[PDB]
RNA sequence: ACCGAUAGCGAACUAGUACCGUGAGGGAAAGCUGAAAAGCACCCCGGGAGGGGGGUGAAAAGAGCCUGAAACCGGGCGGCG
RNA sequence: GUAAGGUCCGGUGGAGCCGCCGGUAUCGCGGAUCCUGCCGGGAGUAGCAGCGUAGUCGGGUGAGAAUCCCGACCGCCGGAG
RNA sequence: CCGACACAGGUGCCCCUGGGUGAGAAGCCUAAGGCGUGUCGGGGGAAACCCGGCCGAGGGAACUCGGCAAACUGGCCCCGUAACUUCGGGAGAAGGGGUGCCUGCGGGUGCGUAACCCGCAGGUCGCAGUGACUAGGGGGGCCCGACUGUUUAAUAAAAA
RNA sequence: AAUAGGCGGCCGUCGAGGGCUCGGGUAGAAGACCCGGUUGAUAGGGCGGGGAUGUAAGCGGGAAGGGUCAACCGACCCGCUUAGUCCGCCGCCCCUAAUCGCCCGAG
């Protein structure tokens, strides 16, 4: 007979609807240096550059067409430490510690017709999320709490501790539902990891801060939902002969006699997109400060195409421009962490050189 | 019909009413009764009225075959008979008028038993292909329902 | 053919109307003869011993 | 109550298709109360058909 | 909020409906969302659109209603029957 | 010393009747209130059908009428769940 | 009573019925893709599209109106609808 | 009306058909006349999939038993048409050019600048002028039957 | 995951946390998921930006020619005119509607 390989892949099985719109990050990479292990974003859109080749290959140092995705940034707020021990079966949370309620200054209240500014705090924007926060949760047992976790530090049953942070969509003006991350933490000694979260505690990380321009990173979110989709498109099968008269975009056979029964493996429909997926070695190309990118020292270019993003507003603050294109449909959020499986021979880690950035109308 | 299931029966205590021969789906109202049982009679009208207006869908526990479900907590199958509503409402406020008469107080109405049984069938054909005539059949409904005065 | 639309061709004329004899419709109408009692084919009642409606009719 | 019998006699007294005959929207209730050709012909003359 | 007696202008975007129905069922589509609208933005629980409107949206056949369409809303109290105080919100052109 | 309403003639009854086939011809189903209609006067609800009171009757046997089995369906009760 | 079954107690029913002896018989039901009648799961499911996709807005009637009536607008056949 | 039916069949297409385009009783639009009863309605980026329809870059039968299905051509005027032949045909072989609108002239029959046809010159617009509708794709070999015609009503229309 | 897990927080021994209803898709066959809900820019509306076609109607002039070689008719061209029409994209403005209300809930 006629041999082929197989109509899609077994590997990421079952094909269902992701379990939470917020990604997940199951792996983290080993880092000596000490530092926030990743950030988080929403999808901008996308535009491409030109740009002179520094990755090794063919072509390099010719100037080179690239696509790049544009993700805004605004700075998260690290509000909890969590401890991690040693169990019989694997890590388990010994205890975690949020700040007090603090006010907010980056609110951008605006002055309507009667009553005063909002005058909005923490925990307000985070009961959208949480819904069931601290009450009389005062300084002083803050400190005592942080204390006794030091001293079980100290004692030695922790075996990690990992940041608690969240997202500011207010700030850009997005939504104000924040979400909320658990991110590791770089480093070999966890007294080295405490320290690092506490005197952040309660305050803004930016990712200028935490990433570095020209690393390669992988990037999680959630793909574009698509519905269900048959088996032509959802495993690629070849359309049946023009002459069927029973339809043309369906499977033949679904299974021989024996075994008596449907094996898993048939390709059959069902939702397709809306899966949880992870990106490997993806450049970070440049990293912007509020909408702006910098390109000569004395040139400054709105990252903002005319007439703005389809489908998205206008970039205000940090913002990330990754190489390729990325997971995820507009407004979604987006993780990046460090390269996890990164290659042998990797581009230099430093912005490479920008001869055109495209700000045409995309719509 | 004339008797009713119910047991224990007094004069002075309960109301009772029924409707013979109604043009409604058993099915259903057996699916309605079942929710309507054990609820104050007011209570009840306004979960009729409620189903009637398209505002809260009815459980299906026995049949609810190709059924989709519904927006909120235990949906799961559920429906709109508005029909049975209706048919079961005008039973509803015959009992409460029974009571009224009899001296009882609307307000303190429960209604402790209430029933649906498939009645007579009336019998037409339709035609089908190949020459073969088919049956045609409506099913008739039953109502019976006792409320008692809480004290 | 030979089915539904074939028996829509029956609009001609009836093969057999009202005998004045022994009033059936059995009277072939082209013939002129009937096919139940033989009027005005024959001046004697049409019988035969292998049927039975001439006796049905008397419950004999 | 339905006007039938009224629109197709008009039409005949008229000499004309049932659909171009025109009857008063205000005026229904006497159309209906004709119920002779005669009536139909004074509603005709006094102009609601 | 809209009292009894007062006149509004309103900005129908019928175009919103084109791309749910089946072209040929577009017309009839627009005066029940021209209907739905009304209710919902002068809060009236019934409302009568006037002839003239009618018209003016079967304009140019059932598959071709106007993208966008002006109308003058006006809130009446009827209070008849013992029903509460029913509005009734009265539709016409321009 | 026949049958007792799916039995006995096909027909216990508006039965070779209704119905099927152009025709010759073929040919059903369908009995029972009560001793006497004494066949529910009046009241409330309902558009109506009818429902609830109240009356008749030794007994509703309530005309959809002697008895009212089983299958099947709905409620309560006891057990499992 | 090993049994085919018999007999007692408690309800409904309103008119016939049985033990023993000796005779008689259309004398004993799970099947025959058995016959007649009734009732189930399939199921509140299929169907109510394809050959001509047709209605909408005010008013009337009426207990009740997408489906009935009048006016306007939009349509279909127009060598036949 | 018949077919068990308010059956998309048959009987009856049995007798008749205003205006425009057009050769036309064609297709399309429309007047009179009729209808909204080829009778269940409402909702929806509300999917997959199925049936009808439109388009599709580069290649052009590599598909398939087999170009099944679809596509190409398509009306009118002019030029120009092969092997073979029973001399009648093949034949609209094949193949090539033109086609709208506007401003005027000339010709036919005509008493008429009435009515219907036939040519000429100029100007001009578009990707496209039989712009919608209507509307052949073509050629070369071989077997069978001369041709028109008839046949298994309901799996065979054929060389029978 | 029948060894049916860990931690922080809130509630109970009227009541935390939810559901229907409301304006919308980062979603979708019904369910479900996600944003927003006067603590507001969710949708509509107004204005502006950015786009898609390709220079609207009206008026003035010209136009192969005709006509008394006048008036007048004339396919088409030129100027007002990057016009006009539309936008299932974006920004600013609470002007309108996200309201009222009902329900479950451990003890
Ligand atoms: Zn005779």
């Amino acid at each position: 007979k006629v041999h082929r390989p197989r109509r899609g892949s077994l590997g990421f099985s079952p094909r269902k609807r992701a379990k939470s719109i917020v990604p997940r990050i199951r792996s983290w990479p080993k880092e000596t240096e000490v530092r926030m292990l990743g950030f988080a974003g929403y999808k901008a859109g996308m535009t491409h550059i030109l740009m002179i080749d520094d990755e090794p290959g063919l072509t390099n140092g010719k100037e080179i067409f690239m696509p790049v995705t544009i993700i805004e940034t605004p700075p998260l707020r690290v509000f909890g430490i969590r401890a991690y021990r040693m169990g019989y079966l694997g890590l388990e949370t010994a205890t975690e510690v949020i700040v007090p309620d603090f006010p907010l200054d980056n609110y951008p209240a605006k002055e309507r017709k009667g009553k005063p500014k909002p005058k909005m705090t923490f925990y307000k924007l985070l009961e959208r999320r949480i819904a069931t926060l601290p009450k009389n949760y005062t300084q002083e047992m803050f400190e005592q709490k942080l204390g006794q976790l030091e001293d079980m530090i100290k004692e030695g049953e922790i075996v990690d501790v990992r940041a608690i942070v969240a997202t500011q969509p207010w700030v850009i003006k997005l939504k104000k539902k924040p979400e909320v991350m658990e991110y590791a933490i770089g480093g070999t000694s966890v007294e080295e990891k405490f320290n690092y979260i506490k005197e952040k505690l309660g305050k803004e990380l930016r990712v200028g801060e935490v990433l570095k321009e020209g690393e390669l990173l992988d990037v999680i979110a959630v793909t574009k939902g698509k519905g269900t989709q048959g088996p032509v498109k959802r495993w690629g099968i070849k359309l049946r002969a023009h002459k069927d008269s029973k339809g043309r975009r369906k499977v033949g056979s679904i299974g021989p006699w024996h075994p008596a029964r449907v094996m898993w493996t048939v390709p059959m429909a069902g939702q397709m997109g809306f899966h949880h997926r992870t990106e490997l070695n993806k450049r970070l190309i440049a990293i912007g400060e509020n909408g702006k990118l910098k390109l000569d020292e004395n040139t400054e270019i709105e990252i903002t195409p005319k007439g703005g993003f389809p489908h998205y507003g206008i970039v205000r603050s940090d913002f990330m421009m990754i190489a390729g294109s990325v997971p995820g449909a507009i407004k979604r959020i987006i993780r990046v962490r460090p390269a996890i499986r990164p290659p042998k021979k990797k581009p230099p880690v430093q912005r490479p050189q920008i001869t055109y950035v495209s700000v045409e109308s995309k719509q | 019909r004339f008797g009713y299931s119910f047991q224990n029966f007094d004069p002075k205590r309960m109301a009772r009413a029924s409707a013979r021969d109604l043009r409604i789906s058993p099915k259903l109202a057996v699916e309605v009764c079942r929710e309507l049982r054990g609820m104050m009679l007011n209570d009840a009208l306004r979960y009729l009225d409620d189903v009637i207006a398209l505002k809260r869908p009815v459980p299906l526990k026995r049949y609810n075959d190709s059924q989709g479900h519904k927006p909120g907590k235990g949906f799961g199958p559920g429906r709109y008979p508005v029909k049975v509503a209706k048919a079961i409402k005008k039973v509803l406020l015959n009992v409460k008028n029974n009571a009224v008469q009899k001296g009882l107080d609307p307000d303190k109405l429960k209604i402790i038993h209430i029933a649906a049984h498939k009645g007579p069938v009336l019998r037409g054909w339709y035609p089908r292909a190949f020459g073969r005539a088919t049956p045609f059949n409506e099913q008739t409904t039953h109502i019976e329902v006792v409320v008692e005065e809480i004290r | 053919g030979s089915g539904t639309a074939t028996f829509g061709k029956r609009n001609s004329t009836p093969t057999h109307i009202r005998c004045r004899r022994c009033g059936r419709v059995s009277y072939n109408v082209k013939k002129g003869y009937c096919a139940a009692c033989g009027f005005g084919r024959s001046r004697r009642l049409r019988k035969y011993r292998w049927s039975k409606k001439w006796k049905k009719k008397k419950n004999a | 109550n339905t006007l039938k019998m009224q629109r197709r006699i008009a039409a005949e007294i008229l000499k004309c298709g049932e659909n171009r005959i025109w009857i008063d929207p205000e005026r229904i209730d006497d159309v209906a109360s004709a119920i002779t050709r005669e009536d139909i012909k004074r509603l005709i003359k006094e102009g609601v058909i | 909020a809209i009292k009894a007696g007062e006149e509004v202008i309103f900005t129908v975007p019928i175009k919103k409906i084109k791309k749910i129905v089946p072209r040929w069922k577009r017309a009839p589509r627009a005066v029940k969302f021209v209907r739905e609208f009304v209710a919902r933005h002068a809060k009236a629980q019934e409302v009568i659109i006037d002839p003239k409107v009618n018209e003016k949206i079967w304009e140019r056949g059932i598959e071709k209603p106007p993208s966008k369409l002006r109308v003058k809303v006006k809130v009446e109290e009827e209070k008849r029957e013992g029903e509460e105080t029913v509005r009734i919100a009265y539709v016409t052109l321009a």
